[PDB]
C-alpha cells in the first residue's frame, strides 16, 4: 500500500 | 418525476478517466503503480453502466483543463449526466497533473450550469482517488 | 425563475478531509476497487447515495503500516440517482 | 477489527464551500426553514441522505431580497450505514 | 451491517448553539432571525423523539467546552448524537460571541478515539453558517 | 434577507  | 433524476434518455453520457502515473521529476512525485488496475476497472464497471468511457494516460495540468473545457462545450441534450474519475496525486483541493498541482474546482466549475446548458439539471459526477492531506486514521477498536 | 449555478454536483471523495487515501501497488486504489465492487452487484438497483455509503463502508473495513481509511461524498444533488438499466 | 476515527460523520451545510448564506430576518434562514418543513413531513419515514437531498431541492428552487441570488447546500457523508429515524 | 441500530432506549440529544449577538469587536451584524431557526428546531427535533438542549449566545471558549463535555456525557442508550450551529463563519470556521473558531475543534472531540459511547453511531452536524464571500447568481 |  502506498499514499497518493 | 419531481424526486429523481430523468436516466432514460437517449444515452447514459461520458465517463471521463484521468489516470496519471507518471509525473516529472520536478514535481518530486512517485510513480503511482496500480493505478492502471483502477483505470481498467473503472472502465469495465462504467461501460457495463451504459457510459462511453474514455481513458486519458498521464496528462499535464493544461492539458486536464483543456480536456475538460472541451467536453464541457459539447452538446449534453441527449446524455443523462456526466462523470469524471481523477486518479493522481493530492493535497486538499488540489491534484496532481503530470507536471504540477491544479485546483480541483478549477475542473469542476467547467461545468456549472451557467456554463454548460445542456447539463443543467443533470448530475455531474465527480470521483477523486487522491490524498487530501497527510493526516493518519489509526482507527478505534470495534 | 433561476437554479443554483453549483446545482447537481456530487464529488465522491477516496477519504476525509486532510487524510492520506492508500493506493495498493498490484491491486489498485482502496476506494476505486471498493467503488468498482459495490456499482458492480448494485449499481443497476440500488440510488445513488445508497452506493456510496456502502463504499464507505467497505473501505472503512480495511487495513494497512496498521492504518484505516475513510471515504468523504459531498452532495449538491436534488433528486435520486439511478443508473436506470 | 478497527473502525476509522472519521467514521459515522454527516455534516449537512446550508451552503457550497466559498459562498455565502441567506438568512431572512421574519422567517429565519433558508436552510434552517426547509430543513424543518422536509424533516416535519417525512422525518420519520425517508432515509436520511434522502429527506437532506428534498432539503438541497427546496433551497435550490427558493431569489434574495446583493439581490436576485441563490443558495446551494451541501452535505458531506462519512457514515457507513442508512439512517433512519424510526418512531 | 446495512441500516444503523436505531432501536435504542432513546434517540440522543440534539444540541443547539444559538448564537445571534455578537461582541463589538467582531464587528459582525446581529442575527435577526435565528431565534425562529432555533425554536422550530427545537420542535422538529423533539418530535423525532430527541431530548433538546438549546445554548445561546456562546463565545468561541464557551462552544468548545459545552461540546465537550457533550462528549463526555452518557450517550450508551442512545442512536445517535445531532449537533446544530446556528452563527456567522466562513470556510471551516464558526463565530463565536467573541471571536472565530474551528469547526473541525468542535467535531473532533466526537471521533472514536475520544467519545466511545458514540462508536459506530451517527454524529449529525447542521451548519448554518456562510462559508466565504462569493454569490451564486443562477441559471 | 441577510447574510451570515
Amino acid at each position: 500500500d502506498e499514499v497518493d | 418525476l419531481d424526486n429523481s433524476y430523468k436516466m432514460n434518455h437517449k444515452r447514459r453520457g461520458l465517463c471521463l478517466i484521468i489516470n496519471n502515473k507518471n509525473f516529472d521529476r520536478k514535481t518530486g512525485m512517485k510513480t503511482r503503480n496500480g493505478t492502471d488496475k483502477d483505470a481498467e476497472n473503472l472502465e469495465k464497471t462504467f461501460k457495463s453502466l451504459g457510459f462511453e468511457v474514455k481513458v486519458y494516460n498521464d496528462l499535464t495540468a493544461e492539458e486536464m483543463q483543456e480536456t475538460l473545457q472541451e467536453v464541457s462545450k459539447e452538446d449534453h441534450s441527449d446524455s443523462d449526466c456526466f462523470v469524471c474519475v481523477l486518479l493522481s496525486h493530492g493535497e486538499e483541493g488540489l491534484v496532481y497533473g503530470t507536471d504540477g498541482k491544479i485546483e480541483i474546482q478549477e475542473l469542476t466549475s467547467l461545468f456549472k450550469g451557467d456554463k454548460c446548458q445542456s447539463l443543467v439539471g443533470k448530475p455531474k459526477l465527480f470521483f477523486i482517488q487522491a490524498c487530501r492531506g497527510d493526516e493518519l486514521d489509526s482507527g478505534v477498536e470495534v | 425563475h433561476k437554479i443554483p449555478a453549483e446545482a447537481d454536483f456530487l464529488i465522491a471523495y477516496s477519504t476525509a478531509p486532510g487524510y492520506y487515501s492508500y493506493r495498493n501497488t498490484s491491486n489498485g486504489s482502496w476506494f476505486i476497487q471498493s467503488l468498482c465492487e459495490v456499482l458492480n452487484k448494485y449499481g443497476s438497483e440500488l440510488e445513488i447515495m445508497e452506493i456510496l455509503t456502502r463504499v464507505n463502508h467497505k473501505v472503512s473495513l480495511r487495513s494497512e503500516n496498521g492504518k484505516k481509511q475513510m471515504p468523504c461524498f459531498a452532495s449538491m444533488l436534488t433528486k435520486k440517482l439511478y443508473f436506470s438499466p
